[PDB]
């Protein structure tokens, strides 16, 4: 147990009693970075439902950390979200809202509504005053029809036929403005989203790798993780296959493990 | 009724629940402690020599600090709680004041804790009587006795628990300055008192010895039996 | 006051019933000893606080008034901390 | 409880009976009966209707203020039977819960969820010792987007079931039997048909022919989802139609 | 002490998040409903919290959650750090006395 | 200077054929001054499961101890060995519990599935961002060098001994180009039959 | 030995050492609607009877068999509102476990947490024990699970059991009928027969509620499927 | 008495807490739980109690509970109170490990749980924990130990003790057939089997009515394993053979 | 500013520290002992920021003494080091950081001698020898040069003397007197103070 | 930004005597480069044997005076007697140190008769430290006023001089002269001079006009 003089019961919730260390360390000299994902996420509203798109590159600083990252997060069987900004923040936000929506659906016994998820997300983000960096594109097809939202970290949302988020969002949105039609077909919407994601990939340093797609409609949910693979590694010319004995060791400890 | 609530005063003016805690103390095994010149010794009569039991885990004499000891008679769990609190307070005092804890200070703290638990009717009083004995900063021997009510008194020699009255009469009859002068005399006095408490004696004797500038040490059954043999030989000589 | 010495072994000096509140104030107790101890501690703390705040000795009447204000909080303190659930069982004679 | 838990099995809400029954909940039901009125709610395929007898005791009493038909939100209305003050408190709590649901979830609360929340609060009441169950009964009506008309009655014990034809009050058993007989004979259940069924059920169980001022009728239809209180003239017209046929 | 000064501007807000939410709900009820609703909810919360495990044991607070409307809502508060897995537990009697207001 | 560079550190994990490997440096030092050449950055979180933490040494130790606390409680409650994915989730939750002031460490988890014996490697961010890649995961003050070596050397389906050779070469060449990392490298090769722990010879400069 | 004062209080132990209020809660459970749970090799079935007082009851309004998560369901005998509150708590606990560990909560752990809640409610003085026992079903690690959480908080893992009215007779019937390697779609018939033993009248699709759990997950049988099973077994 | 036994905090005129005594009676109502200390190791042999045919045993320990790597415990009393107490035991042990990075000594954990129970018995409005626990563990200070806890909050180190049903007879039998110092793990198992066979008068043990867990030290690591049903059957068969041989010799 | 030093031998741990307590440019105290007696076998060499040193050292000392009183046996040196690291880290993360540099030395009847290094960030590290303060820079090189795992007690004292002479030769601050103590299986023995008049 | 303190000027001065305690101050309330009002005495009488002068931030001065009056009433209610000058000084020191980290921007000088009938002057700093002196000047022109008080009342730097006891008329003339000089050289002083003479008979208030800006 603890050692002497513990009076208050444990306090559940976030633990912020750690920033004095940060201040002291910064004063001593000059903070490490976290994966910002360098994202390009886009979505459109076509005739039958919603098509979401994302890239699969996660960047820590200016070095590619993950070459295959799933940025289209599951919120409900009919609702999906795309994350941009701080990776962990978007992941935790989407997971928490997904669990809350699952509880809501279990209590109600009916499919959740996109407006409910949007309201929860924006309310929580506003509560945290934008300290949680969650650039989100929320899309789904509830009983009221397809809906697409763009939720900013500070807690502002907007319902639009097509939205883009992330550092490469401008290229994708330019592609949309150039080649957007009201009431598109499924194939046309998929092609438009793929072109937007590809433009963001090839024009933004932070974006790259593969293309993710998620087709949401009142009939089916089509999650396409390896939808396209524009960029790939080149063939290795020389072989640097290290042979046994190349590396010199000092100590040997073989520990058998029982099966 | 008047005897059920701790806070309720009886028409005569008694807090009968405190007296019932005192009765619970009386139900406990006898604990005897005397004071001598640069020698303080404690003794507790074991209720029964239960076989297949580790004697270390059921000891009645403990050391609150390197210069203070304590023996109890009553509910064992309450005694353990009070002992832990007293040790914590002793260390806190040694921290804040930097000086070794006086027997008066820790006795006052224990009495205050017991009285505070007697305050409210939600909390029941600690059903233990403690014999806090030790040396002060200057090395003056000190013996004290607390009660569940929260009243502490200094004693030259005291006995608590079952058969406390008879042992107290024994000590009063057989307390002399010569006995206090010799440490072996005080030890023999405690052995005789406890043997009066329990006829069997022998293995049932749980005696602890503390001397000037020396930490608490518990005499092994060998030494206790040696002292019992000395007492028996002295009695036979008469 | 009279010391009730149950047995000769008990130290007569240990049975303290007249104490020193301040250099110019004394108190004699009669009743429950521990309640007396609490009231005496309150009186001493009040006198020292008065000396600290006003750089003067506290009047005997003022000390008695403060101790009385402490000695009436049975079901009327209206304070979360554990107060005097039962009335104090000691009567004091603040002679100073 | 601050005062203290009662001794007898039926003297406290928390402690159980040897069978395991909670007598305080049953006494709350007896209080609902003590309310003195009877409320009948009928569910159709086009609208939901709630009918309760309005008894203005004294002429000095303002009949406008005497009403047991309260609206929780713009689309959900309720009729309360039992203690007046307890019914008002439950109405206020339901209004607050519906408003909070609308604020937090972005869409109007369903009737079933409203009664589920109310029944959860009622269960909390029946579990702890400090509080007591409310001596009143809540019957909620409203048109769901997909399920159509919905009627839910919402009791002190914490039972939130939904019904095709709800009854509550002194004559609950007889009204329930009459409504079961009517339901067994499946009619078209049109709006006026449901209103006639409710009014005639109440008249049959009370053995009295109501005038326009002796009852208050609240309706909610698929075409008009807003909770509407029938004007006394409309109630009189319905009564005249009943009398003619 | 310097501990009174928050280390993070958001720390003070989220540390009392439940208290602030209850205060806001009371303020809204009292603005709209009246004095009866906040007082009623305060008594209800006091009654439910009065009955629970002792401080050194983690309580469920099921009735409190139902009354506060959090019985079907999960936030970072519930998941990130578990009050059950305290990792720091004081003396039982000390914690009880602290809650009682004695210390 | 960066907080990670205050104590240095470099941890690498690689995947082979039915086997996984994890390696780390053994240097502990305040800024530029070295203190010990035996600091442990890899901690066992199960029989076929290890976690390697790189970054501030005190934060590394605190995270390892708290993770062991949670792991022991979890295994006692469930009565089964934890899965690598479950360990990753636990680490992510632990790190996100201190989101606004973070634990200055980027753990990497390498181990085999207790039931399927399937290799599993992952890396965590400052605030607990899961990242599972089949090739390799690196973390430390020499992330760029480790990335380059791993990309140039890693091959699919590596033989355990040659997987050890590859990871050892990558770690040695990465730390030899980093000032605040090195002074020996420890390599753990985890296989279903056994686990081999090896200490390499490296420049003590 | 009247022991009336001991029976009134919950925290007060009887001289013999029995918690009488817990026994009264168990009696309340025994007075509830019968519910039968059978753990077959292929899966586990939770069948109960929903005694509808009148035909004017909306079957879709309430459900005695409720899902906790995608793979865990439960049924109850006793007090309805207590069952609903416990269902909400179980769902919240399962979602908390999923968020923390990113893994579906094992059935055993959920049962332990629910039992801890029941113990917390039956320990402190001021409230009453939940007069309801939950028959919790699940499927973890390719294995069916069946648990019964009593009001006191003691949970037992059963292969087949019945609660509510005539639960002793139901348990005897299950002992006579239950088989070690019994599969699903036959344990359903066994549960239907047990309900028949415990049912007074004719059992229709709306008079009973059946929920099954298998590798796919927990699923409450639709009234049509219940009607086909009833026709098949009679 | 019908008085002084309501609030769990009323001292009787003789100074008795009747509620604690009633909790001990509840313990006596529980199943037989036995623990024997031997130089080679310490073991716990407990009656499974529930033997219903339809009952399933999905856990490896029906009533044995492993607290940490170096400790284990057994329960005889209220099941849910026992579950919460075991959870608290594990929490305290892991807290000690976190703070000191060393396994908690057995006495420390027993003292912590007994302090919790005594606190529950001290403050009114809380029902005392009606659970008695037997602890087996190994530490670096006193080696193998066996401890027994009570609802009151009092523990004690024993070499062979029993709690639950027929506790007095089991204790007497242990006193009769315990050799302090010369007791080995195999002889300890034989003695436990004899004590269980005599105490449980329903019938001869079938290895499903009892559950035996042995704690030993192998290669410097504490090994806590539950004896398999076949091993318990073999031990019961050996005990029956010994009894039959003794009866035949008696003539 | 304040110098600590510790050398661990096969069956002993030799530790020493300067006796200078200076405020501004004046040495207020020239016989300031920086060694805190954790127990009969453990010492805590603590230097750092004015009040943090004494407060933290005494807090940990009272905690160790409380453990001894409650349990009857002393904490192992490893356990004491881990407890100190835990408390230091908890305080550092909180709103009242303790800027104290620690050097824990102790002997265990089972594990043997043990020297533990700890910085103000609470990063524990067991080392055969270690030092704190600005003199550590000048002295760690000598320790590396002349340290042997099987170093005798007298040779350890000689190496300590070499380190102190280097401090006098090169270190700007004057540290005439150093308090030297050793921890054996028989307990903590105070050796003659090394002085440089 | 927001500055909780502003300097409103004002000069206070107290002179102690055998049977008198003069407490004098100016009536110039000036913030910035403007004059708020020409009638605002800085000396407030607490009891019949104590007068306190407050200079500096006007809001803090008003709040402190009100708090002192409330505490005097509380003391009278509790101890059933009027607080003595030394007791008032100690209480004021405690009050000032209570708000140590948000210090009162008030220069406090307490002047009045003690229990022996002798003039007692207590000088205070914003933090709270105080001591008993025979004469003191506070406020904006304290530095200007103090040297002449030392020269005349203290007879400092005066070789071969007669240490005549300070009479009342001489004290009044000295006060008038020093305040005239302050008005001449200090822009924060002028308008009028409120003189409160605390004697065993009571408190006498005298107003002397000073030259306006």
């Amino acid at each position: 147990m603890a050692a002497v003089s513990v009076y208050a019961p444990p306090v559940g919730g976030f633990s912020f009693d750690n920033c004095r260390r940060n201040a002291v360390l910064e004063a001593d000299f000059a903070l490490p970075k976290v994966r910002k994902t360098g994202t390009t996420i886009a979505g459109v509203v076509y005739k039958d439902g919603i098509v979401l798109g994302a890239d699969t590159r996660a960047t820590e600083g200016m070095v590619v950390a993950d070459k295959n990252c799933s940025k289209i997060h599951f919120i409900s069987p009919n609702i999906y979200c795309c994350g941009a900004g701080t990776a962990a923040d978007t992941d935790m936000t989407t997971q928490l809202i997904s669990s809350n929506l699952e509880l809501h659906s279990l209590s109600t016994g009916r499919l959740p509504r996109v407006v409910t998820a949007n309201r929860m997300l924006k309310q929580m983000l506003f509560r945290y005053q934008g300290y949680i960096g969650a650039a989100l594109v929320l899309g789904g097809v509830d009983v009221t029809g397809p809906h697409l939202y763009s939720i900013y970290p500070h807690g502002s949302t907007d319902k639009l036929p097509y939205v883009t988020m992330g550092s490469g969002s401008l290229a994708a949105m330019a592609v949309f403005e150039d080649k957007f039609r009201p009431d598109m077909e499924e194939e046309e919407a998929k092609n438009l989203v793929s072109e937007a994601i590809a433009a963001g990939i090839f024009n933004d340093l932070g974006s790259g790798s593969n293309i993710d797609l998620c087709v949401i409609s009142k009939n089916k949910l089509d999650f396409l993780r390896p939808y396209t693979v524009p960029n790939k590694k080149g063939t290795r010319l020389g072989r640097y296959r290290c042979e046994k004995g190349t590396t010199a060791v000092l100590t040997e400890k073989i520990t058998p493990l029982e099966i | 009724s008047y005897d059920r609530a701790i806070t309720v005063f009886s028409p005569d003016g008694h807090l009968f629940q405190v007296e019932y805690a005192q009765e619970a103390v009386k139900k406990g095994s006898t604990a005897v402690g005397v004071r001598g010149r640069d020698i303080v010794v404690l003794g507790v009569e074991k209720k029964s020599v239960a076989k297949l039991q580790d004697e270390r885990t059921v000891r009645k004499i403990c050391a609150l600090d390197d210069n203070v000891c304590m023996a109890f008679a009553g509910l064992t769990a309450d005694a353990r709680i009070v002992i832990n609190r007293a040790r914590v307070e002793c260390q806190s005092h040694r921290l804040t004041v930097e000086d070794p804890v006086t027997v008066e200070y820790i006795t006052r703290y224990i009495a205050s804790l017991k009285q505070r638990y007697t305050q409210s009717n939600g909390r029941r009083p600690f059903g233990i009587s403690a014999l806090i004995v030790g040396f002060d900063f200057d090395g003056t021997p000190r013996l004290y006795q607390t009660d569940p009510s929260g009243t502490y008194h200094a004693w030259k020699a005291n006995a608590i628990g079952r058969g406390a009255k008879s042992v107290r009469e024994f000590l009063e009859k057989n307390y002399t300055d010569e006995a206090i002068e010799t440490d072996d005399l005080t030890i023999k006095l405690v052995i005789k008192a406890l043997l009066e408490v329990v006829q069997s004696g022998g293995k049932n004797i749980e005696l602890a010895v503390m001397r000037r500038d020396q930490s608490l040490k518990i005499l092994n059954p060998e030494e206790i039996e040696k002292y019992v043999a000395e007492i028996e030989k002295e009695k036979e000589e008469n | 006051v009279e010391k009730r010495i149950t047995s000769p072994l008990m130290e007569p000096s240990s049975i303290e019933k007249i104490v020193e509140i301040d250099a110019h104030i004394g108190c004699a107790m009669s009743g429950l000893i521990a309640d007396a101890k609490t009231l005496i501690d309150k009186a001493r703390v009040e006198t020292q606080n008065h000396w600290f705040t006003y750089n003067e000795t506290m009047t005997v009447e003022s000390v008695t008034q403060a101790v009385s204000n402490l000695a009436l909080q049975f079901g009327e303190e209206d304070a979360d901390p554990g107060a005097m659930s039962r009335p104090f069982g000691v009567a004091l004679l603040f002679g100073g | 409880m601050s005062r203290g838990s009662s001794a007898g099995f039926d003297r406290h809400i928390t402690i159980f009976s040897p069978e395991g029954r909670l007598y305080q909940v049953e006494y709350a039901f007896k209080a609902i009966n003590q309310g003195g009125l009877t409320s009948v709610a009928v569910r159709g395929k086009d609208c939901a209707v709630i009918v309760t007898q309005k008894k203005v005791p004294d002429k000095l009493l303002d009949s406008s203020t005497v009403t047991h038909l309260f609206k929780i939100t713009e689309n959900i209305g309720c009729v309360m039977t039992g203690m007046t003050a307890d019914s008002r408190s439950q109405v206020q709590r339901a209004r607050y819960e519906a408003a909070n649901w609308k604020y937090k979830y972005g869409y109007e609360i369903p009737v079933d969820m409203l009664c589920k929340r109310i029944a959860d609060i009622s269960q909390v009441y029946t579990q702890n010792a400090e509080m007591r169950p409310l001596g009143c009964c809540m019957i909620l009506i409203g048109i769901d987007e997909e399920q159509g008309p919905q009627v839910y009655k919402c009791d002190p014990a914490g039972y939130y079931c939904g019904f095709k034809a709800t009854a509550a009050g002194v004559k609950q058993t007889e009204s329930t039997s009459f409504l079961e007989k009517k339901v067994k004979k499946k009619f078209d259940w049109t709006f006026e048909q449901t209103v006639e069924t409710a009014i005639t059920c109440l008249s049959t169980v009370l053995s009295i022919d109501f005038k326009p001022s002796e009852i208050e009728v609240g309706v909610v239809t698929v075409e008009n989802p807003k909770f509407r209180i029938l004007t006394e003239a409309e109630i009189d017209a319905h009564l005249v139609a009943l009398a003619e046929r | 002490k310097n501990e009174l000064l928050p280390s993070h501007p958001l720390e003070l807000s989220e540390k009392n998040f439940q208290l602030n939410q209850d205060k806001m709900n009371f303020s809204t009820l009292r603005n709209i409903q009246g004095l009866f609703a906040p007082l009623k909810l305060q008594m209800e919360f006091k009654a439910v919290q009065q009955v629970q495990r002792l401080p050194f044991l983690s309580s469920s607070n099921l009735s409190l959650d139902v009354l506060r409307g959090n019985d079907e809502t999960i936030g970072f508060e519930d998941i990130l750090n578990d009050p059950s897995q305290s990792e720091v537990m004081g003396e039982p009697h000390l914690m009880v006395e602290y809650k009682l207001g004695l210390l | 200077m960066s907080i990670m560079s205050y104590n240095g550190g470099a941890v690498m994990a690689m995947k082979g054929k039915n086997c996984v490997a994890i390696a780390a440096d053994r240097r502990f030092g305040i800024q530029a001054q070295m203190v010990t050449t035996d600091f442990q950055k890899i901690f066992p979180m199960g029989d076929r499961l290890y976690i390697g933490l790189a970054g501030l040494a005190t934060d590394v130790q605190t995270v390892a101890q708290r993770l062991k606390f949670r792991l022991n409680l979890y295994e006692l409650k469930e009565g089964r060995q934890i899965k690598p994915y479950t360990l990753m989730s636990m680490v992510a939750n632990l790190l996100y519990e201190k989101r606004f002031g973070p634990y200055y460490t980027e753990p990497v988890i390498a181990g085999l599935d207790p039931k399927t014996f399937k290799p599993f490697i992952c890396s965590l961010d400052l605030i607990g961002c899961p990242m599972v890649t089949d090739d390799f995961v690196v973390s430390g003050t020499c992330a760029e060098q480790m990335y380059g070596m791993c990309e140039s050397l890693w091959e699919p389906n590596m033989d355990p001994d040659h997987l050890f050779e590859t990871i050892s070469q990558a770690m040695l060449n990465a730390v030899d180009r980093d000032a605040v990392s090195g002074m020996g490298v420890i390599v753990h090769i985890i296989e279903k039959d056994k686990i081999t722990t090896r200490t390499l010879k490296a420049r003590m400069d | 030995m009247a022991e009336r004062g001991y029976s009134f209080s919950l925290t007060t132990f009887s001289p013999s050492g029995k918690l009488v209020q817990i026994e009264y809660a168990l009696a309340a459970v025994a007075g509830g609607a019968p519910s039968v749970g059978i753990k077959a090799a292929n899966g586990v079935v939770l069948a109960t009877e929903k005694k509808q007082k009148s035909i004017l009851y909306d079957e879709r309004s309430v459900h005695k068999v409720e899902p906790i998560t995608k793979h865990i369901g439960l049924v109850y005998s006793g007090m309805g509102p207590d069952y609903r509150v416990l269902v909400h708590r179980a769902r919240k606990l399962a979602q908390q476990y999923y968020l923390v560990y990113q893994e579906p909560i094992p059935t055993a752990q959920l049962v332990q947490r629910v039992a801890s809640v029941m113990q917390e409610y039956t320990q402190s003085g001021g409230v009453r024990p939940f007069g309801v026992s939950l028959l919790i079903c699940g499927w973890n690690e390719g294995r069916p699970y069946l648990f019964q959480s009593d009001p006191s908080g003691a949970y037992f893992a059963w292969k087949a059991t019945a609660m509510g009215k005539n639960y002793v007779n139901g348990k005897t019937f299950l002992e006579k009928r239950y088989n070690e390697d019994l599969e699903l779609e036959d344990a359903i018939h066994t549960a239907i027969l047990t309900l028949k033993e415990s049912f007074e009248g004719q059992m229709t699709e709306d008079n009973i509620e059946v929920g099954i759990c298998n590798e796919a997950g927990f699923r409450r049988l639709t009234p049509t499927e219940v009607k086909d099973y009833l026709a098949a077994i009679a | 008495s019908r008085r002084y036994d309501s609030r769990t905090t009323i001292f009787s005129p003789e100074g008795r807490l009747y509620q604690v005594e009633y909790a001990m009676e509840a313990i006596g109502h529980a199943g037989t739980c036995l623990g024997i200390l031997a130089n080679d190791g310490v073991l716990l042999a407990a009656e499974r109690r529930n033997i219903h045919k339809l009952l399933d045993e999905v856990f490896f320990s029906e009533k044995i509970y492993k607290l940490n790597e170096d400790m284990a415990c057994s329960v005889a009393g209220i099941t849910s109170d026992a579950n919460v107490l075991t959870n608290e035991l594990r929490l305290i042990a892991q807290r000690y490990l976190l703070q000191y990075q060393e396994p908690i000594p057995c006495e420390q954990l027993v003292t912590a749980l007994c302090d919790i129970k005594q606190a529950y018995t001290q403050f009114g409005g809380k029902r005392p924990f009606g659970v008695s626990l037997l602890y087996i563990g190994w530490d670096k200070h006193y080696g193998f130990q066996l401890y027994q806890s009570d609802p009151s909050g009092n523990y004690g180190g024993w070499k062979a003790t029993c709690i639950g049903n027929n506790s007095a007879a089991a204790v007497s039998m242990l006193k009769q057939d315990y050799k302090e110092g010369e007791m080995t793990l195999k002889s300890a198992l034989a003695l436990a089997i004899k004590v269980l066979n005599k105490t449980m008068d329903v019938s001869k043990l079938s290895a499903e009515k009892v559950e035996i867990a042995t704690l030993t030290r192998e290669n410097g690591k504490t090994v806590i394993r539950v004896l398999k049903q076949k091993e318990v059957e073999q031990l019961i068969k050996k005990h029956e053979e010994e009894e039959a041989k003794a009866e035949r010799e008696k003539k | 500013m304040e110098y600590l030093i510790g050398i661990q031998g096969p069956d002993y741990v030799l530790v020493a520290s300067d006796r200078v307590a200076a405020s501004n440019i004046v040495q207020m105290k020239d016989d300031h002992d920086k060694m805190f007696k954790m127990s009969e076998k453990i010492l805590l060499l603590c230097v750092g920021e004015a009040g943090d040193t004494v407060q933290f050292a005494e807090y940990i000392q009272k905690n160790v003494q409380l453990y001894k009183m409650r349990n009857g046996y002393e904490l192992s040196p490893t356990a004491a080091a881990n407890f100190t690291r835990r408390n230091l880290a908890d305080c550092l993360r909180s709103r009242t950081p303790y800027h104290v540099n620690l050097l824990l030395a102790g002997y265990d009847e089972h594990e043997g001698p043990a020297l533990y290094y700890m910085d103000y960030l609470a990063a524990l590290a067991k080392a055969p020898f270690a030092a704190h303060g600005y003199g550590a820079f000048l002295t760690l090189s000598i320790l590396d040069r002349y340290y042997t795992p099987t170093i005798s007690r007298e040779r350890a004292v000689e190496l300590l003397r070499k380190c102190l002479e280097e401090l006098q030769k090169r270190f700007i601050l004057n540290l005439p007197t150093f308090s030297v103590r050793i921890i054996d299986k028989n307990g903590i023995h105070d050796l003659d103070n090394i002085s440089f008049p | 930004r927001f500055s909780p303190y502003v300097f409103n000027g004002g000069t206070i001065l107290a002179i102690a005597g055998e049977d008198f305690a003069i407490v004098a101050s100016d009536t110039r309330l000036s913030e910035g480069f403007s004059i708020h009002t020409r009638d605002s005495p800085k000396c407030y009488k607490l009891t019949d044997k104590t007068v306190i002068g407050c200079s500096g931030f006007h809001g803090d001065c008003l709040t402190l005076t009100k708090i002192i009056e409330a505490r005097l009433k509380m003391y009278k209610h509790s101890n059933n007697k009027a607080m003595t000058t030394g007791a008032i000084a100690a209480m004021l020191s405690t009050i000032l140190y209570s708000r140590r980290f948000f210090p009162y921007y008030v220069y406090n000088i307490i002047g009045g008769l003690d229990e022996e009938g002798k003039g007692a002057v207590y000088s205070f700093d914003p933090v709270g430290s105080y001591q008993r002196d025979s004469f003191k000047a506070g406020g904006s022109a304290s530095a200007m006023l103090q040297p002449l008080l030392d020269n005349q009342v203290g007879f400092k730097n005066m070789q071969n001089v007669e240490h005549v006891p300070l009479s009342l008329d001489r004290a009044m003339r000295l006060v008038k002269d020093v305040f005239i000089s302050a008005a001449e050289r200090d822009v924060y002083t002028g308008d009028a001079l409120r003189i409160c003479i605390v004697t065993k008979e009571g408190i006498r208030e005298e107003t002397v006009s000073l030259r306006k800006d």
